RNA sequence: CCGAGCCUGGUGAUAGCUGGUUGUCCAAGAUAGAAUCUUAGUUCAACUUUAAAUUUGCCCACAGAACCCAAAUCCCCUU
RNA sequence: GCCUGUUUACCAAAAACAUCACCUCUAGCAUCACCAGUAUUAGAGGCACCGCCU
RNA sequence: UUAAUUUAUUAAUGCAAACAACCUGCAUUAAAAAUUUCGGUUGGGGCGACCUCGGAGCAGAACCCAACCUCCGAGCAGUACAUGCUAAGACUUCACCAGUCAAAGCGAACCUCAAUUGAUCCA
């Protein structure tokens, strides 16, 4: 039971893994830019 | 037992004489209001910070003012120059004004003859010795 | 043996004489806690923290300032308020949002007015401060920051660190040496038109306060004696450094009538003297009086200013010297 | 270490020696790098490999410690499955 | 009443044998006093009217300090023993 | 100064590994290799362990 | 024979300190450091001794060992 | 150092210790000391007779 | 003794216990004491300084060695988050402890430099 608790918990984690990812690089990305539009000004 | 207790502290840990311990009760009941700890501090500031000894801390109502504005014109005088710790001697480089002169009077008088500076430099003071007092607790 | 009660010793024998009747409310002020001003990272989001610091109800005592003196940002409480600027954080840029520095620490680069585009020096001030504010200011002509003390210089690389660009910090806009002011003369001459000469002191709140390598300490007796001799010596480097026509400015963190008139009217003599060239004191009574409402002077003074220490401004202190190299 | 008990007249053993050292038949006696969990934030990687290994000790040692320990600790195991099974004899030793 | 237990532990004497205690073994810590234990009543059964207990032959609890102070002193009570529950049982069904 | 800080697998396994980080700076989110998952995920910070 | 009496016992107290440590004869046998409440001591190393296994040991020809800007040393085939 | 006295038996007899006098602190009390006593009393201690000026 | 550790003992109080006091248990506060210690270098004394690590005088050229002394610095910071796992063979501060470099391989992509530190036990 703690086995499959475990291997579930792990795949519904890695299912969502790859959206996360993608949205955590963006957010860095548009803090970058945004820190870019500050410089601007 | 909190009368007796308050006696106790009065007598054991501040070495008032009984005759003093009487007239301290005499001329200051709110004492025996104040809870323990408080008086030992209170005490204990007159005694070493002010080197006031138990004669004067008894003569002058000094435990009837409360530890809040001992501190404060105490230590606003001490870093004015004014008030100095006796030494180990002690000897001071120029004489203490008097506890009367510090406490019994008013604000004002407390400022204009003594300390002889500004109500708003003594409510800067008092904010920070407050913060100050607030730090360290 | 508090070396802290050594220095309130000296401290009163000294100052109680040359200040009279001034000399308690300098002791208490000294004693009690001391006001710090935020200077705003003109590198980071300057307008977004300018705001910020605004609705904390600061003011920023430079824009006033320069509203009546008919590139600088550092904003400080109402006389007599004891708020504390919050902790300062990194910004969106990643550099630090502002500074918490002494106001009238800043005093001396103001006074010193840094013209667009201009040479500077900053002979041995590095606690940071004042060389944070040189570089915030527009001396895009590079300076050069020297100390004698590797452990100020890693600080003062680590503030930089924090605070300026490495886009702005990477090419010689920016040179920081571990060297000796006294040497600077022979090492650069006639090379600076602006000079920031922040001598080692008796720094009378930092001695009053910290135990620790506390100048008034009795093994620091000999160093604490040559302070004077050591004060002129970085102070005729610098001038000898600054142009001709240039300008220089010697700071002191002390009430010292002998560490700041007698020193800068030493180094002037021995300038004048050994290497023959005359400098001009300016006069600072105008910075004086646009200054005055946020910091309060010692009006009786011959050379210089100084900002002292009050309950109410508890920004000082400070003596600030301006000297043009007419020769 | 007591080389004669009061109550026996045996050799006792020091205990510190049996709780951080492993004696492999052959003699050979096993141990762990001291500091193997302090600190690793500020460990390098190499160092922290080298830190985690299990690691003989000299010759001085050895002796050292077979004169702390007796000779119950000395003799041949036959556990189930003992990772150090295959180590507890040596193999293709010249001298 | 105190009750203690040792600090540390005494090796198993045997089965006919006694143990050998030390120095050591003197040494206690009070596990429970227990005086300071939550009071408990007594089971009492009367045997004439008192107030504000009940009347005769009905079992009650009662703070063990009236129990052994006033009520069984003076008689007004007895041990709530299977004799007297039963002897009580056949007054009441007699009755 | 610079506090040390437990980063947290993402990927749901127990896994952790320590980093440094400004006591001022935002809380951390990381792509750390994780070995039970033998993959690069995501880390968050949970606790500070120590401040150093 | 008192800054803590005397006697007995624990007691053969302990002493990294002082002193002592008894037949004959032969043989090998000398200054490298490290840690240590440690420098009056000890543990490791080095050196020394004994026994055993094996094969290379010493001396050393060229060649070779850094820029910053003497004497020699290491390494080393032969012999 | 007030005095007469006391002291390191066995290297110190003293300016040291005590001492009348004065001063400080503590205690409202019975059947074993204090005491078969009771604040003009008892205990603890300082100093050193007395006498003066402030 | 304002050195460390204790309150075993007395005196108080507080809470339980028991029916205000006494006694017992547990706490707190004092008095009285009890056990034990008083590191190293610097002719002594005072005030100081120093004790670990890195660099120079400094071995002229493999290594190591000039203690005491003259000094100058470090008790980090920055980046990164594969700064992951493994593994031949080597170096090593003259011991040990500890500290270094590293082929190949798996898996990925296609540290930095003087010192910047601390064992066991135990939490
Ligand atoms: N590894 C490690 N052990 C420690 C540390 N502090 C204490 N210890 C352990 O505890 C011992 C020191 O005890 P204490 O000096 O009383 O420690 P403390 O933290 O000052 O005080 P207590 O918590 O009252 O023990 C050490 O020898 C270790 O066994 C620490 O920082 N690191
Ligand atoms: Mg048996
Ligand atoms: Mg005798
Ligand atoms: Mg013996
Ligand atoms: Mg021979
Ligand atoms: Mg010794
Ligand atoms: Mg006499
Ligand atoms: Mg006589
Ligand atoms: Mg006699
Ligand atoms: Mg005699
Ligand atoms: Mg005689
Ligand atoms: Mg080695």
């Amino acid at each position: 039971q703690k086995r499959r608790e475990r291997e579930q918990h792990i795949a519904e984690c890695m299912a969502k893994m790859p959206q996360m990812i993608v949205n955590w690089q963006q957010q860095q990305r548009e803090n970058w830019e945004k820190a870019q539009a500050d410089k601007e000004r | 037992q909190d009368i007796n207790d308050t006696v106790r502290l009065l007598k054991e840990k501040c070495l008032f004489t009984v005759q003093q311990v009487t007239k301290i009760l005499h001329s200051c009941p709110s004492v025996l209001r104040e809870d323990l700890g408080q008086l030992e501090y209170k005490f204990q500031y007159a005694y070493f910070r002010m080197g006031i000894k138990h004669p004067d801390i008894v003569k002058s109502e000094y435990l009837q003012y409360s530890l809040t504005k001992i501190k404060q014109r105490h230590i606003y005088l001490e870093r004015l120059g004014r008030y100095q710790t006796p030494d180990k001697k002690g000897q001071t480089q120029i004489p203490n004004p008097l506890l009367k002169d510090i406490l019994r009077v008013s604000e004002a008088e407390f400022l204009a003859r003594t300390a002889c500076t500004s109500v708003e430099e003594f409510q800067v003071f008092k904010k920070l010795l407050a913060r100050e007092e607030e730090e360290s607790e | 043996f508090p070396a802290v009660r050594l220095a309130l010793q000296n401290f009163d024998m000294t100052y109680s004489v040359q200040f009279g009747d001034l000399w308690p409310s300098i002791r208490v002020s000294l004693l009690s806690e001391q006001k710090y001003g935020a200077l705003v990272n003109n590198f980071a989001a300057w307008d977004h923290v300018s705001a910020k610091l605004e609705q904390l109800s600061a003011k920023d005592f430079v824009n006033e300032a320069i509203s009546h003196w008919e590139n600088l940002r550092c904003f400080t409480f109402d006389r007599g308020d004891i708020s504390r600027f919050p902790p300062a954080r990194p910004g969106s840029l990643g550099v630090m949002e502002y500074y918490l520095m002494d106001a009238a620490s800043l005093l001396p680069v103001l006074a010193l007015g840094l013209q667009p585009g201009d040479i500077v020096l900053d002979l041995c001030a590095a606690p940071g401060g004042k060389t944070l504010a040189l570089l915030q200011t527009g001396c895009c002509r590079n300076l050069a920051a020297n100390d004698l003390s590797p452990s100020r210089i890693a600080r003062l690389q680590k503030i930089l660190h924090s605070y300026v660009p490495e886009e702005i910090r990477d090419g010689n806009q920016v040179r920081v040496t571990s060297w000796d002011g006294r040497k600077w003369g022979e090492l650069e001459g006639d090379t600076y038109d602006r000079v920031l000469v922040d001598v080692p002191c008796t720094t009378d709140r930092h001695s009053l306060h910290e135990e620790e390598n506390n100048i008034f300490k009795r093994s620091r007796k000999k160093e604490r004696q040559i302070l004077p001799v050591l004060q002129v010596q970085l102070l005729a480097a610098g001038l000898l450094a600054t142009k001709p026509g240039g300008h220089v400015v010697y700071s002191t963190c002390s009430l010292s009538h002998l560490q700041n008139e007698y020193v800068v009217q030493g180094a002037i003599e021995l300038l004048a003297n050994q290497y023959s060239i005359q400098v001009q004191v300016e006069d600072l009574t105008h910075f004086r009086r646009v200054f005055m409402d946020t910091f309060c002077f010692f009006s009786s003074c011959q050379v210089g200013e100084l900002v002292i220490p009050n309950l109410m401004a508890n920004f000082g202190p400070m003596y600030f010297c301006k000297m043009r190299r007419l020769t | 270490l007591t080389y004669f008990s009061a109550r026996k007249g045996k050799r006792k053993t020091v205990k510190a020696v049996i709780d951080r050292f492993l004696r492999l038949h052959c003699g050979l006696w096993v141990r762990r790098k001291a500091g193997y969990k302090k600190k690793l934030w500020k460990k390098t990687p190499a160092r922290k490999k080298r830190l985690r290994e299990f690691v003989f000790c000299n010759k001085t040692q050895s002796k050292l410690l077979d004169k702390m320990t007796t000779s119950f600790w000395k003799r041949r195991n036959w556990y189930v499955d003992d990772p150090y099974q295959k180590y507890h004899d040596r193999t293709n030793l010249k001298v | 009443t105190v009750i203690v237990e040792r600090w540390w532990k005494v090796p198993l004497a045997g089965e006919g044998r006694k143990p050998r205690l030390h120095r050591r073994h003197r040494v206690y810590k009070l596990v429970e006093d227990t005086k300071h234990r939550p009071k408990e009543n007594l089971e009492l059964i009367l045997t004439q009217s008192v107030e504000n207990v009940g009347v005769r032959g009905d079992l009650v609890s009662v703070k063990k300090s009236l129990g052994r102070n006033r009520l069984l002193p003076q008689g007004l009570a007895v041990y709530a023993s299977p004799e007297n529950k039963k002897l009580f049982e056949e007054e009441k069904l007699l009755r | 100064k610079n506090i040390l800080v437990r980063m947290v697998s993402e990927a749901g396994t127990g896994f952790c590994f320590n980093t440094k980080r400004n006591r001022l700076r935002e809380k951390l989110t990381l792509l750390h290799y994780d070995p039970v998952v033998k993959q690069r995920v995501l880390f968050v910070e949970k606790k500070k362990i120590r401040s150093l």
